[PDB]
């Protein structure tokens, strides 16, 4: 039906494929940051997951915020004591763009444990907007996933929730996932979820839609499979905790496959 | 830039937003509209964030052009192309003669082009009403004011329930559907099509229930045959009166067979069956469409 916009689906997918390239963060930016590391970024993104949980934000909002952060850090050097300010402002902006009822600015001041003032959060909001030139309508892993889900025969909630879980795990680790586009991470996450739950693979209908095949997805899939296998041992755990919830069908309790047999 | 290059001419609009000025670029001569957005105690308004991000992406002849953003400590100015009038004022000026058919047809065709472009770029407008449709002296009409717009995903999620100015608001919003989609903007354009022909609002309700009852009196109270699932909608009531559907030629009597056909497809109850902007462009109503200038001085 119209909720799946049959007359525009293909146009939209094509437009998102153009925009994701335009909205892509610079892959090698962390090496150019003198004061911050992949580990510090991981801690930040894990905190943002907890924030999204506390205020019951859309997963889309979280994905947008990470996009804004990585793009901001692609051109702006930030000291370690200011990274959380960038993150808080990014999440505020993401909420304003995406949420029906975004949290108040004071609620964003509060969740930083008063590390920052309202004045600082608002000034950072302005700076982020300037650096990003107000270009906030960025494609996310989730915007591709929800389209890919329409290709299931039939729809399976465990598959959908598991794919979201995997896409979210990829947000934490700039190495390797900065090198992959959202549409590609989404494709690998969807295949890996489908395989884990049903034993089935990336369908021919999605090859038709995306031009991606298992061969072209292999690099990301190998990375994602390893992340999935290592998830219980990762220093950051907020996504696994989050995905134990019935809201996401407890999918983080599912066991990853030992091999992919590609 | 900018700013020191603009000479303000006069106030031309207001909203909340929001005030709009006509200005001229002192160096290039370009005439612009300056939409001023006042800042602060929650920082930059989500309506401004959405309008700017979306309008920056949307470059189309039938979509108002955002030229620049002047972003400073206390003020935000959006610099737009200037247009001479809105469709509501034009309808008012066209009392006694009406709007010539070739112009109604040209305007609808252009509105559909602008809308199909939004929908193809995953944007819902959500406030299509004559006041937000701007016209120039060369015969263009353009969608404006994207403060109420939203970038959607596929399939859609639940978005703000408001939404859309009451007279132009689709029955699926009025009945509280969990999901609404591109069809809501087509409903509004259907209302505007009728309004261009008659110069009066098709469904001028004063509350949500009155709005619904006015729609039902015109198009019939919808049942499970016309609109599968309607009786199960959150705000549907089995006690709704059951009005018969009118002879559709009585809704807008001066409209021809092809016009009536298109209007009926834009006002289809079932959002799944309602015509898309993209499909409407190929409707036989537009077989002889041209783009004449407005018949009146703006
Ligand atoms: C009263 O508004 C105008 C009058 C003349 N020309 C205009 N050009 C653009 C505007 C306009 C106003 C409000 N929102 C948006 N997006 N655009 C406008
Ligand atoms: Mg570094």
């Amino acid at each position: 039906s119209v909720n799946e916009v049959p007359d525009y689906h293909e146009d939209i997918h094509t437009y998102l494929r153009e925009m994701e390239v335009k909205c892509k963060p610079k892959v090698g930016y962390m090496k150019k940051q003198p004061d911050i590391t992949n580990s510090m970024r991981a801690i930040l993104v894990d905190w943002l997951v907890e924030v999204g949980e506390e205020y019951k934000l859309q997963n889309e909002t979280l994905h947008l915020a990470v996009n804004y952060i990585d793009r901001f850090l692609s051109s702006m050097s930030v000291l370690r004591g200011k990274l959380q300010l960038v993150g808080t402002a990014a999440m505020l902006l993401a909420s304003k763009f995406e949420e029906i009822y975004p949290p108040e600015v004071a609620e964003f001041v509060y969740i930083t444990d008063d590390t920052y003032t309202k004045k600082q959060v608002l000034r950072m909001e302005h700076l982020v907007l300037k650096v990003l030139a107000f270009d906030l309508a960025a494609p996310t892993i989730n915007q591709f996933l929800t389209q890919y889900f329409l290709h299931q025969q039939p729809a399976n909630c465990k598959v959908e929730s598991l794919a979201m879980f995997l896409g979210e795990l990829s947000l934490i680790d700039a190495d390797p996932y900065l090198k992959y586009l959202p549409s590609v991470i989404a494709a690998a996450a969807f295949h890996l979820a489908l395989y884990t739950v049903t034993g089935q693979s990336w369908p021919e209908s999605l090859v038709q839609k995306t031009g991606y095949t298992l061969e072209t997805l292999k690099p990301c899939l190998l990375d994602l499979h390893q992340t999935y296998l290592r998830a219980p041992q990762h220093a950051q755990q907020s996504i696994r905790e989050k995905y134990k919830n019935s809201k996401y069908h407890g999918v983080s309790l599912l066991n990853p496959p030992e091999t992919l047999n590609v | 830039g900018s700013m020191e290059n603009f000479q303000k001419v006069e106030k031309i609009g207001e909203g909340t937003y929001g005030v709009v000025y006509k200005a001229r670029n002192k160096l290039t001569g370009e005439v612009v509209a300056l939409k001023k957005i006042r800042l602060d105690t929650e920082g930059v308004p989500s309506t401004a964030i959405r309008e700017i991000s979306l309008l920056k992406e949307l470059n189309h002849p039938n979509i108002v052009k955002l030229l620049d953003v002047i972003h400073t400590e206390n003020k935000l100015y959006l610099v737009f192309e200037f247009l001479h009038q809105d469709l509501k004022k034009f309808m008012d000026a066209s009392a006694l003669t009406g709007i010539p058919l070739p112009l109604i047809k040209s305007y609808l065709f252009q509105l559909l082009q602008g809308l199909a472009f939004c929908h193809s770029h995953r944007v819902l407008h959500r406030d299509l009403k004559p006041q937000n449709l701007l016209i120039n002296t060369e015969g263009a009409i353009k969608l404006a004011d994207f403060g109420l717009a939203r970038a959607f995903g596929v399939p859609v999620r639940t978005y703000t329930h408001e939404v859309v100015t009451l007279w132009y608001r689709a029955p699926e919003i009025l009945l509280g559907c969990k999901y609404y989609s591109t069809a809501v903007d087509i409903w509004s354009l259907g209302c505007i099509f009728a309004e261009m022909v008659t110069r009066r609002a098709l469904f001028p309700g004063d509350s949500e229930i009155d709005q619904l009852f006015r729609i039902f009196r015109t198009l019939g109270t919808p049942d499970e045959v016309v609109w599968p699932g309607v009786t199960s909608m959150p705000d549907y009531k089995p006690s709704f009166p059951k009005w018969a559907r009118q002879d559709f030629s009585k809704v807008v009597p001066p409209l021809d067979e092809d016009g009536r056909s298109l209007l009926s497809q834009m006002l289809h109850y079932d959002p799944n069956k309602r015509i898309s902007a993209k499909a409407a462009l190929a409707h036989p109503f537009f077989q002889d469409v041209t783009k004449p200038v407005p018949h009146l001085r703006l």
